[PDB]
């Protein structure tokens, strides 16, 4: 039930609210007052899938799929088969979501850690409700958030992405994806670089991040440092999806066109738009 | 703010690092440059040395040599005019041989020769590069687990460029040069290959790269939590496991029912990045070549 | 269908790859216990990965993971219910005995080394010649607790040397003797120093070390975890 030094952090304290009526774990999990609320908003959100997969006639996981309300409804209610289903799981998923992360908030306080990781975590929770609120409130329906469906959210990914021609040329769209494959390249050459050191050559004793920093001097000239490269992972993936967000939000929004057009800003400027060759000259 | 660590209060300044020696050639290491208060605020305010060498040499000068040979092309295109030059900076594109050139050598420069030519250069930088990662961690002692991990990016670049062409028969199947061309060929290889959220190395590659997102995210922000002890001191931590390597475990071990160790988060942060490429590679083999259609190969499960 | 071949023999490979990750990441904190120490009987569905050594640098030995653990130090706590699953109540003085939040390991009684065997962490009067090169100086700045009242002065800033890192400011207490904080805890303003983890009475309890010129990796523990409990159990003391 416990690890072999955990039992000295697992004191009492720490609660946001109910004091000391849910401070306690099951098996290695805690609870407090926000385990009990994901929990609930868990159970109901399942629950309301299970009754929307009775509504299809379907128990096929890969074929499920509960899509929000016709266009035609705007903003209103929706009877449960019709939509309604979909805004319930949404307002569950986000009492989850919130949940999740207002527990984390309690672990944080009863281990005398800063709050990272749950800050960190509003930033994916602000990028799900970017799809599914506030971008379709913008527009001013429900029917342009994306269904809850294995399949079917990624032909909404590729439907959605292709109204606006190639989705490839929006500009806060190359900005997140350069963040996710920096993202990607960081997190490989840290965790390489610290296995390195710590997994040396056969016939070597453990090396020192005095020969992390180093290798990568050697390697490029300059080495972070071991406090920077975590600030740097933290910063990378918030700004990935920070981006990801913006790319959507003013998606349908302010901007209405083909993206390749939002590139002209450049190709028809004064001292130039006229100049015969190039590609468009 | 309760002081959230993201930059430094203060910085503080010494002598320069010359660095480790072990069995480093000394004779190739360049002088230090400048302190950056810049990036002092963020990291190491440190440059250099760096260390050069023969490959690195080698590398930088093929690198620059595939530049070139892009950027006088981009000249040509732009009729020698600085103006249509950054007019159309991004609309340039160095295309690989028609398909009725095949894989043969035999290409006109002005029809896809200069192309071959680039990704020659481009061949020898990249390579040349890897040796050095290679030799850089063998001089000062090291595993060779940024060599390993950096193989695994080029697998997806040999694929693109190199292998799925020659299986294809064709140079032309290769990616252009060029910073609009190569997005148009990307979405344009989905379209003809049936839609490629349809073919299942590219979704598990998807979920390796917000599973990168995600793991950085939370280790990023558990090292930062844990510095006020000293966590990201990680290497010591690792040899004499201290509370800082402690609190980390038993916060995901009471979110999530369980955790890592120091060294342990390491080994999972180093697979799903090179899972990322190393799956969307087969994904990308396997077009063409075995499937046709995704969506349709989808619809038969197999 | 070979694309139907690879598809499936990744997923093998992933589960294996999986499987490996899990145990390698057992080598710290297992086998796992019951509240009363002994082993626990439910010890997952994954072994106990086979031990690893690393030799470690500059003659400091070898470590053996997994191994036989200990606290190796007694451990102030009872149990506040006959189940399995509630808080362990303090019984004591939870700052000073070292549980909960004010918790540290007993790690080596020796200060970590660089790479070239030399303290890692020195007094920067002691490490030609650090200064600091941007932000405001808090060398000489008065330091105050969070109930508002003045703890002492800094006297000096204790650097990690490789990383070029301010990591503890040292500080002066009324009676002449002094303290470090971790630079993580801190605010430095431009009139003063602010901890809000310790009340100004409470300095005085932080732990010292037995050297002026090093701190060893026991002492940090034991000044990291002191300081960072006070924000759970010096909190009364915290100002309306
Ligand atoms: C993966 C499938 C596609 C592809 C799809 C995209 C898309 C989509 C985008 C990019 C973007 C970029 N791509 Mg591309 N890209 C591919 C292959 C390549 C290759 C290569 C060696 O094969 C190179 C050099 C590039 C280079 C680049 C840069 C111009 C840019 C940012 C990359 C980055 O952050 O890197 C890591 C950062 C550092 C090393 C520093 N791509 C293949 C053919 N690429 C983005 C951009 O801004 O384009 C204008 C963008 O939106
Ligand atoms: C044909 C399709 C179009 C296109 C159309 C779109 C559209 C349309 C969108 C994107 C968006 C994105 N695209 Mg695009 N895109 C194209 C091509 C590309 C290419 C490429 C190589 O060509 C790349 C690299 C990308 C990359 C990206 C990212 C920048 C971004 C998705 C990440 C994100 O938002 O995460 C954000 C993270 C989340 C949403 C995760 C939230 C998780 C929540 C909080 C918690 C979940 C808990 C869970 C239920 C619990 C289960 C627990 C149990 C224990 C299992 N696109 C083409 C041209 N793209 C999307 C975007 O920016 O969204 C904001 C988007 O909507
Ligand atoms: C981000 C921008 C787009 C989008 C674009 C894409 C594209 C494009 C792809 C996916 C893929 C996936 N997406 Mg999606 N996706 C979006 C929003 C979501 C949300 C959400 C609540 O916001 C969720 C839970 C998912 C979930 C998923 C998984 C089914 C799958 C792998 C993701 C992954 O590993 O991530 C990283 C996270 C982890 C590695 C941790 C584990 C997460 C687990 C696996 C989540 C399982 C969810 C579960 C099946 C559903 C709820 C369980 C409840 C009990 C009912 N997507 C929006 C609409 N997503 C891929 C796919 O289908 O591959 C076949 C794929 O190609
Ligand atoms: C119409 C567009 C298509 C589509 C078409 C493709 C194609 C085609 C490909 C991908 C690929 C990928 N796509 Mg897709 N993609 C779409 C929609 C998406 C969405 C989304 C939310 O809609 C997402 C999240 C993604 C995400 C992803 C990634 C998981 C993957 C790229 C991995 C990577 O790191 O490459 C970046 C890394 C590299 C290319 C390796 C580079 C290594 C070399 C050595 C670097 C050399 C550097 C050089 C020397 C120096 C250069 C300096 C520069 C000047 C800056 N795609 C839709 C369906 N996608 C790739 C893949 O693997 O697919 C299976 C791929 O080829
Ligand atoms: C912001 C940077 C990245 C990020 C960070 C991040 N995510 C995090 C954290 C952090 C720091 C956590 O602390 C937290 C965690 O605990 O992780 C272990 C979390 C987490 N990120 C998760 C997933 C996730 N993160 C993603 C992305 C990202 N996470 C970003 C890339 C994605 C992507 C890209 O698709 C996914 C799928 C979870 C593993 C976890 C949060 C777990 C949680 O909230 O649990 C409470 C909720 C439940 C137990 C279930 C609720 C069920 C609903 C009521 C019903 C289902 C509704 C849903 C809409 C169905 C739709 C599925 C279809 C789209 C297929
Ligand atoms: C595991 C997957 C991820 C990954 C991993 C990875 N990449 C790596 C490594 C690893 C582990 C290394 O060790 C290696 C490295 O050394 O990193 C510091 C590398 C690296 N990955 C890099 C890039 C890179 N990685 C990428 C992707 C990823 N790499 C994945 C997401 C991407 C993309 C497209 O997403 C890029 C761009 C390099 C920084 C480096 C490899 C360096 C190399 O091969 O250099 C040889 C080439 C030169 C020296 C050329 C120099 C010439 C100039 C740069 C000019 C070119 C400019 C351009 C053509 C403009 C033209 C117009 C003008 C005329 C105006
Ligand atoms: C340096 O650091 C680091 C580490 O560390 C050293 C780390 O580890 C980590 C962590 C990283 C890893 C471990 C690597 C792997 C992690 C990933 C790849 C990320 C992906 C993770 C997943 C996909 C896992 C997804 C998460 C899951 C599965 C969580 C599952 C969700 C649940 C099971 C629900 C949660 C349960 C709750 C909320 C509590 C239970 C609810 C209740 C309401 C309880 C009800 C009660 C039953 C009853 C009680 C009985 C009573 C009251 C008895 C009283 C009466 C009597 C008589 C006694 C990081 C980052 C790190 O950098
Ligand atoms: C010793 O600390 C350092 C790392 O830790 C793993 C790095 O990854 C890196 C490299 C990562 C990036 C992308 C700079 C540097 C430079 C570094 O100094
Ligand atoms: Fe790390």
């Amino acid at each position: 039930a416990l690890l072999s030094f955990e039992r000295k952090y697992r004191v009492p304290g720490g609660t946001l609210v109910g004091g000391n009526l849910f401070d306690f774990w099951v098996g290695p999990f805690y609870v407090g007052f926000f385990g009990v609320a994901t929990f609930f908003f868990a159970a109901l959100g399942i629950i309301l899938i299970a009754w929307s997969a009775v509504l299809q006639g379907t128990w096929n996981p890969q074929l499920i799929s509960v899509y929000p309300p016709a266009l035609e409804y705007g903003l209103g209610g929706a009877p449960l088969a019709k939509g309604g289903l979909w805004q319930i799981i949404t307002i569950c998923a986000t009492g989850a979501f919130v949940s999740w992360a207002l527990r984390e908030v309690e672990i944080c306080r009863k281990l005398g850690i800063g709050y990272h990781i749950p800050f960190a975590f509003a930033f994916a929770i602000l990028a799900y409700l970017t799809l599914v609120l506030f971008r379709p409130v913008m527009m001013g329906a429900w029917g342009y958030a994306f269904p809850y469906g294995i399949w079917t959210h990624l032909d909404w990914v590729s439907n959605t992405g292709y109204t606006y021609g190639n989705f490839h040329y929006n500009p806060a769209h190359m900005i997140a994806i350069s963040f996710f494959f920096t993202n990607a390249l960081a997190l490989a050459l840290h965790g390489a670089l610290v296995l390195s050191a710590a997994n040396p050559e056969k016939g070597k004793e453990m090396r020192t991040p005095d020969h992390e920093d180093t290798f990568f001097r050697d390697l490029v000239g300059y080495s972070i440092g071991t406090l920077g490269i975590h600030r740097l992972g933290l910063l990378l993936s918030l700004s990935a999806v920070f981006f990801s967000a913006l790319c959507m939000i003013i998606t349908g929004t302010i901007w209405f066109d083909q993206w390749v057009d939002w590139w002209q800003w450049w190709v028809k400027l004064p001292w130039w738009a006229n100049i015969p060759g190039g590609i468009n000259g | 703010a309760e002081y959230q660590n993201i930059f430094s209060q203060v910085q503080v300044r010494g002598p320069a690092d010359l660095g480790m020696t072990e069995d480093v050639n000394l004779a190739n290491r360049s002088g230090v440059g400048p302190f950056s208060t810049l990036l002092g605020w963020f990291g190491n305010a440190q440059l250099g040395p760096i260390y050069l060498g023969s490959l690195g040499v080698l590398s930088l000068f093929s690198g620059l040599m595939w530049f070139f040979t892009i950027g006088i092309w981009f000249w040509y295109q732009a009729g020698w005019n600085p103006a249509v030059f950054l007019r159309d900076l991004f609309f340039f594109s160095l295309e690989p041989p028609a398909p009725e050139y095949g894989l043969s050598f035999a290409a006109p420069l002005k029809e896809g020769g200069l192309w071959l030519i680039a990704s020659f250069f481009m061949f020898v930088a990249v390579w040349s590069w890897w040796g050095r990662t290679y030799l850089r961690a063998q001089a000062l002692g090291m595993g060779k687990h940024t060599a390993w991990a950096f193989l695994s990016a080029i697998w997806l670049w040999m694929v693109l460029g190199f292998i799925r062409p020659i299986l294809m028969g064709s140079w032309s199947e290769a990616v252009p040069y060029g910073i609009f061309s190569h997005l148009d060929w990307t979405n344009n290889f989905s379209l003809v290959h049936g839609n490629l959220f349809y073919n299942p190395f590219h979704g598990l590659s998807i979920a390796f790269l917000y599973g990168s997102a995600l793991l950085f995210a939370m280790h990023g922000a558990t090292i930062l939590a844990v510095s006020r002890f000293g966590g990201e001191r990680e290497l010591e931590q690792i040899a004499d496991r201290g509370t800082a390597a402690e609190r980390a475990a038993l916060f995901w071990r009471w979110t999530m029912g369980f955790n890592a160790t120091m060294e342990g988060i390491h080994r999972w942060a180093i697979w799903m990045a090179v899972l990322v490429t190393l799956t969307g590679g087969i994904g990308i083999l396997l077009s063409g070549t075995v499937v046709d259609n995704w969506y349709v190969w989808g619809q038969n499960h197999g | 269908d070979l694309a139907s071949l690879a598809i499936y023999s990744f997923w093998i490979f992933l589960a294996g790859l999986i499987y490996y990750l899990q145990t390698e990441n057992m080598r710290e904190g297992y086998p796992l216990e019951n509240e009363d120490g002994t082993p626990a009987a439910n010890q997952g569905p994954f072994p106990l990965p086979k031990p690893k050594t690393f030799i470690l640098p500059h003659g400091r030995g070898t470590l053996t993971v997994p191994g036989p653990e200990s606290e190796d130090r007694p451990i102030a706590l009872a149990r506040t219910a006959v189940s399995e699953g509630f808080p362990h109540a303090p019984t004591g003085d939870p700052m000073k005995d070292g549980v909960g939040p004010a918790s540290w390991v007993a790690r080596r009684d020796l200060p970590e080394l660089d790479g070239h065997g030399h303290n890692k962490i020195k007094p920067m009067k002691a490490a030609a010649g650090f200064h600091v090169s941007a932000g405001k100086n808090p060398i000489g700045l008065p330091v105050r607790g969070c109930d508002l009242e003045i703890a002492g002065k800094v006297v000096d800033i204790w650097v990690d040397i490789p990383e070029q890192m301010a990591r503890f400011l040292e500080v002066e207490l009324k009676d002449g003797s002094t303290r470090l904080l971790p630079m993580q805890m801190v605010k430095v303003q431009s009139n003063r120093v602010h901890v809000n983890a310790l009340s100004s009475d409470l300095f005085a309890g932080i732990p010292t070390i037995k050297s002026p010129t090093e701190v060893t990796l026991l002492e940090e523990d034991k000044i990291c975890g002191y300081v960072a409990g006070g924000l759970m159990y010096a909190a009364p003391k915290r100002k309306s």
